[PDB]
């Protein structure tokens, strides 16, 4: 069902009970958590944390509590796909669905009793209606028309199911709860804020829908530290304060230097070209048009002279006209505690996300998801700080690859999509093994390509990507982004491909995460799957 | 356990489980209804509920209306501090929300 | 003792809240609180004005003496003295932590009420070492303190009974 | 000079950071500089509703509050009209909005909540009455400028300029209506009684109902229904005043338990908005003689007691609901003031004023002070009590 109102129907319901919390791992439901729980220990409701990866970690998981417990929620998991199978459920148990995956499952929209959605129906959804897809000669003279019926479902659900995409964040959802009780603080507006930013930084979300969402946000931010107007002098400085900025698109600059910092960000190492000795000159320019020592420059910026820096982000949207690139200011928001603590909300995304996410393994699924849980609370300014050196470490281990399969031509063009693959030979390609740190590789690689190729035909067709994932089972992981440009609606629709063109082959693949578009293959099913894909794309 | 039964000579056993029932039998003389324990409560309480984190497998904590919880390793809930309270200060359960 | 438990005492001083909830009187072992009628003040013990305040569930209040204009007298009054000068409650420590900790938004100038809390402890301090250090450099028997709160007392007095037990023993070894 | 229109429980205009509206519901402040302009609601009760921020685009500067809605107004512009707009927080529907344009060159004034209603007096001199909803319902004239507006329940309480006034004095009077089913003008323009060289400061309704208004001397008056709708001074702010320049600025008024809830000022007579100031309570005291001594201190007490126990006569003459337990301690706390006072003027041989007093009592109060009399040998004054009791009995 569709809850109308998040108050009277999943708050004060689970508000006397004892609820189990599964939690996808992502920046957005680490940000969707961290708000339930500060929710639930304001009214003393006993509540369990378990950290899944998947769906075989979902279903274990399900497995060991399903008797205890018998009220559940689910969070950035389990909404495009089928629920009362997967997990087959008693009949008094009660599922709370607050994910931003789309499109929801159909089954789950009208099952009315055991899967409700804290999904606000007011995004971009067009479910079909109800009968339309659910349940003497004159017996087959009326039956050939339910046969009839039958097509039409065939053909409606191909319709419906055949793009992917996400809506609001849960972040989000959770922070209009949040405000509806009158119980919202800072604390629980940074997390809405950066649960936000995170899908606009993986992008998953349009540009349109991002200002639209960061129109919403401002009211709040400005609600809460306009309050301030003129006692701005009598606060005290070690409390939060979040301040709407129009700023650079350049990622990390106050913590790196603002050399480092324009040689990395994918959007500016596409243009200039950072990887070819050719337009690398390009870069000395911009520098020089602007009266930028090539010695300040190298340095940290906290330690830059203090005249350069009075009016830098605008000298520098300007001199980026000059060279092709008018979209360098970005709306986002930042935050100060103390004396020295000023985060602008696109680090904070950048170091939880390489957190949870860091190559090194050191025990199960889950013993980095705690630690990357654990670095969101002010108490923890140690951990932050120090995911900010694997968030440096990665972003100079990408320029690194996006190097390699562009000096070297390794995008096949096998037809209606690009190609790509790896090799273990080359240094830093088993930082990537993870099946989530894999897609923004290759949403970076795409950014990169277009803007290096010299066709028409390439600079308009999605790329498919596989990296080896075992070396011992001998296999690789497989993901697919839409075709990329500037408006593009993010819709990808691998998930359908892939599945299909492992059926068409009948090869072994595992369909594990919760986005469909991510595969493990056997290395020698590769050709057998890809040649069907190719033929099954056409 | 037995990484400190193996260590002590086998008759200071018989000393310990002649204080431990001594002891035992004290505590419950204080109140009217089984006295009270007087072995938790170590620190002076701050807040009624906290939030723990499993450290090892643990069989099947208990909760006294006999609603148990399994205990998987990283897997953290929000229990009352009375009952956490006997395995924090062993090593099983961590308190982390401080 | 320990700081952990000074803390403990400390959390029965009365504060005054400001309550967004409705609830009649409750009859507690240590007294009576309420009624609590959303939007007018009431006064609480500490330990439940911090809880609720954590809750979202009130709106906390500066106490009188916590001035940024009093307190910048205090400052000097205890500079100019040469003994111990009475504070405004026995445990300003632990409220000017407490309080503004939990409640630095509701409370105007919090940092430099901090700066003044934190400029008078550390004279005080400093005044114990120089009467503990006549104490025993003079071998007295006695000492009057005159203003001492619970907590400038347990953050060196465990280590300074303990030093002149270790005194007396010396200089009584020889009667016998 | 005839002082401006202004709502209740706010602050001036010219403030980057004001009070629009302060009262028992809630508050609304309004920040406006050059950059943007925004509205924040708050309520005491967290459970009636969450906060609210507003985008002030129409640039608002009237404003009230109840449980039901939100009442906003503006003035009109060389391009846009006065507006009046709701939002309709409480609404059971999918509609929690609406907004409606006064006719070309028509100012709103004034605004008030009432149950279920509200009522905005413009500067054609109309008073317009809207349903919650956003039906447009009666509108009638005004015999002057309006200087302040409240409502509560069924009641409309409108104070406005019925003359001209000399020497620092206002001329004030007061229309007040009761828009039930059967349309009531309690009051067809009574001139309002302020104190000489004063201003009207905040109008209103206490908690219970009763009209209630406080002028620019700190004098708190109510409506005396219990005697033929005069005006009482219950109180006098200045009293717990220290200096000239010290005010207390009234946000609400309750009967049952007494308490004026206002906000201490200390230079001003109205509080800043930030930080957030402390709501005072200050006890009611009716301006009577003697008050020092046991007699006055009594008798403030008994028509204090008497003239906050008249709005459970008026919830019962309309059908409201009422306790009944409150009408029987009203009783008993006034019987036991007497029986005191009558005791004391026994004491002081006062045998006269035994028997006035014994007036206001209940019959067995009367029963009651003739043993009395009949004990420490009063036997005339027994004798009056007596034949007082045989005339309460006859009047029955």
């Amino acid at each position: 069902m569709f809850v109308s109102d998040f108050r009277k129907e999943f708050y004060e319901v689970v508000q006397s009970q004892r609820v189990l919390l599964f939690v996808a791992s992502d920046v957005d439901a680490l940000c969707a958590c961290k708000i339930l729980q500060a929710l639930f220990q304001c009214d003393h409701v006993q509540y369990t944390l378990v950290p899944v990866s998947g769906w075989q970690e979902l279903e274990t998981a399900f497995l060991e509590h399903k008797e205890q417990f018998h009220y559940f929620i689910l969070i950035n998991c389990g909404a495009n796909v089928d629920l009362l199978d997967i997990l087959q459920p008693d009949e008094d148990t009660i599922f709370f669905v607050c994910d931003t995956h789309r499109p929801v499952n159909v089954v789950n929209v009208y099952n009315d009793t055991q899967i409700k959605l804290l999904i606000k129906q007011d995004d971009d959804l067009e479910v079909p209606a109800y009968e339309d897809i659910f349940r003497i000669v004159e017996q087959t003279m009326r039956r050939r028309q339910r046969r009839e019926w039958e097509a039409r479902r065939r053909d409606i659900l191909f319709d419906y199911e055949q793009y992917e995409y996400h809506g609001t964040s849960s972040a989000m959802v959770m922070f209009e709860l949040a405000w509806m009780l009158s119980k919202d603080l800072n604390d629980m507006l940074w997390w809405a804020i950066v649960g936000l930013t995170d899908q606009w930084v993986q992008d998953k979300i349009t540009q349109m829908k991002y200002v639209t969402d960061v129109g919403v946000l401002q009211r709040h931010v400005s609600r809460h530290n306009h309050r301030n107007e003129d006692e701005e002098n009598t606060l005290s400085v070690d409390c939060t304060r979040i301040s709407f900025e129009y700023d650079l698109r350049l990622v990390l600059y106050q913590h790196w230097s603002l050399h480092d910092s324009l040689c990395n960000t994918s959007y500016t190492a596409a243009r200039f070209k950072l990887w070819s000795v050719h337009g690398q000159k390009r870069l000395q320019e911009f520098l020089a048009d602007m009266g930028l020592p090539l010695k300040q420059v190298k340095q940290k910026f906290q330690a830059m002279d203090i005249s350069l820096k009075e009016n830098l982000r605008e000298m520098i949207e300007q001199s980026a006209n000059k060279f092709g690139m008018k979209d360098m200011r970005v709306q986002t928001f930042s935050i100060h505690f103390g004396f020295k603590h000023k985060f602008l909300a696109s680090d904070v995304v950048f170091a939880t996300m390489s957190l949870m996410e860091s190559p090194e393994k050191d025990g199960s699924g889950t013993d980095h998801f705690i630690q990357a849980l654990d670095s969101l609370s002010r108490s923890n300014l140690d951990k932050l700080y120090h995911g900010l050196e694997l968030a440096k470490k990665q972003l100079r281990a990408t320029q690194q690859t996006i190097a390699s399969c562009l000096c070297t031509n390794l995008v096949i063009s096998q037809g209606p999509f690009l190609y790509c693959s790896l090799m273990e030979g080359t240094p830093d390609v088993m930082l990537f093994s993870r099946p989530a740190s894999l897609s923004l590789l290759s949403k970076h690689l795409l950014k990169s390509f277009v803007c290096s190729t010299k066709n028409r035909r390439c600079k308009l067709l999605p790329l498919v990507m596989a990296a080896p994932l075992s070396m011992e089972h001998g296999t690789v992981t497989v993901v697919g982004i839409p075709p990329e440009t500037d408006s593009s609606d993010r819709k990808n629709f691998f998930g359908r491909a892939f599945e299909k063109a492992a059926e068409s082959t009948s090869s072994r693949m595992l369909h594990n995460h919760f986005d469909l578009s991510v595969i493990e293959l056997k290395a020698e099913d590769r050709s057998k799957f890809l040649d069907a894909l190719i033929s099954l794309l056409s | 356990p037995n990484a400190l039964r193996f260590h002590m000579a086998a008759e200071e056993m018989e000393w310990f489980n002649n204080y431990k029932r001594s002891l035992a039998t004290y505590m419950r003389s204080l109140g009217g209804d089984e006295g009270l324990d007087i072995t938790q409560d170590m620190k002076p309480p701050k807040s009624l509920y906290i939030e723990v984190r499993c450290l090892k497998d643990y069989g099947e904590f208990e909760v006294d209306d006999g609603t148990s919880v399994l205990l998987k390793k990283n897997s953290q809930h929000f229990l009352p501090r009375w009952k956490c309270e006997q395995l924090i200060r062993q090593g099983v359960l961590e308190h982390i929300l401080s | 003792m320990d700081a952990a438990e000074v803390e403990f005492l400390a959390e029965k001083e009365l504060v005054t809240i400001i309550p967004n909830f409705s609830l009649d009187k409750i009859y507690l072992i240590g007294g009576d609180l309420g009624p609590f009628n959303p939007g007018l003040p009431v006064e609480v013990p500490l330990w439940l004005a911090i809880n609720l305040k954590q809750r979202q569930k009130c709106r906390l209040l500066p106490p009188e003496w916590m001035d940024v204009e009093k307190l910048e007298k205090m400052r000097d009054h205890e500079r100019k003295e040469e003994t111990f000068t009475p504070m405004p409650s026995p445990y300003y420590m632990e409220l000017t932590k407490l309080l503004l900790n939990h409640a630095s938004d509701n409370i105007p100038k919090a940092d430099e009420i901090r700066t003044l809390v934190k400029d008078m402890w550390d004279t005080r301090i400093a005044k114990l070492r120089v009467s503990a250090d006549s104490f025993v450099r003079q071998q007295e028997a006695h000492a009057k303190l005159d203003n001492l709160t619970l907590m400038e007392i347990n953050t060196s007095g465990t280590f300074l009974t303990q030093a002149l037990n270790h005194m007396y023993k010396l200089r009584t070894n020889l009667q016998p | 000079p005839r002082q401006k229109p202004f709502q209740s429980g706010s602050t001036p205009l010219h403030l980057t950071h004001r009070f629009m509206v302060w009262n028992s519901i809630g508050i609304i402040r309004c920040y406006n500089d050059e950059q943007d302009n925004a509205i924040d609601v708050e309520f005491h009760d967290t459970s009636i509703h969450h906060a609210t921020h507003l985008s002030n685009t129409l640039n608002y500067t009237i404003a009230d509050l109840s449980h039901e809605a939100i009442l906003l107004a503006c003035e009109s512009t060389d391009e846009l009209a006065s507006k009046l707009h709701c939002l309709h927080f409480s609404s059971w529907d999918s509609s929690k909005e609406w907004i409606i344009d006064l006719p070309q060159n028509e100012d709103i004034e004034a605004i008030c909540l009432g149950q279920g209603w509200a009522a905005a007096a413009t500067s054609a001199l109309l008073l317009r009455l809207f349903t919650i909803g956003g039906v447009q319902k009666e509108v009638f004239s005004l015999a002057g400028p309006v200087v302040s507006m409240a409502g509560h329940g069924e009641q409309l309480f409108i104070v406005y300029h019925r003359g001209t006034g000399f020497d620092g004095d206002q001329c004030l009077g007061v229309q007040l209506l009761e828009l039930g089913k059967k349309k009531k003008q309690i009051l067809h323009g009574d001139p309002l009684p302020l104190t000489r060289k004063s201003y009207l400061a905040w109008i209103g309704f206490s908690a219970e109902g009763t009209p209630c208004y406080v002028d620019s001397e700190g004098i708190v008056r109510m409506l005396n229904r219990g005697l033929g709708n005069t005006w009482t001074p219950i109180c006098n702010t200045r009293e717990h005043c220290k200096g000239k320049s010290d005010h207390y600025w009234v946000v609400g008024i309750h009967e049952n338990p007494q308490q004026l809830r206002c906000i201490p000022c200390k230079g001003s007579r109205f509080p800043p908005t930030l930080p957030r100031p402390a709501v005072a309570i200050l006890s009611f005291k009716l301006p009577y003689c003697q008050i020092a001594t046991e007699k006055g201190q009594m008798e403030e007490q008994f028509w204090r007691s008497v003239i906050f126990h008249n709005h459970l006569d008026y919830l019962a003459k309309n059908g409201y609901e009422y306790e009944e337990s409150t009408k029987n301690q009203a009783t008993k706390e006034q019987q036991e003031l007497l029986m005191k006072m009558l005791a004391l003027s026994c004491k002081l041989e006062r045998e006269f004023r035994c028997v006035e007093l014994a007036d206001l009592m209940t019959q067995n109060a009367v029963n009651l002070a003739i043993k009395y009399a009949s004990r420490s040998r009063k036997l005339i004054l027994a004798q009056k009590l007596s034949e007082l009791a045989v005339e309460k009995a006859a009047e029955l």
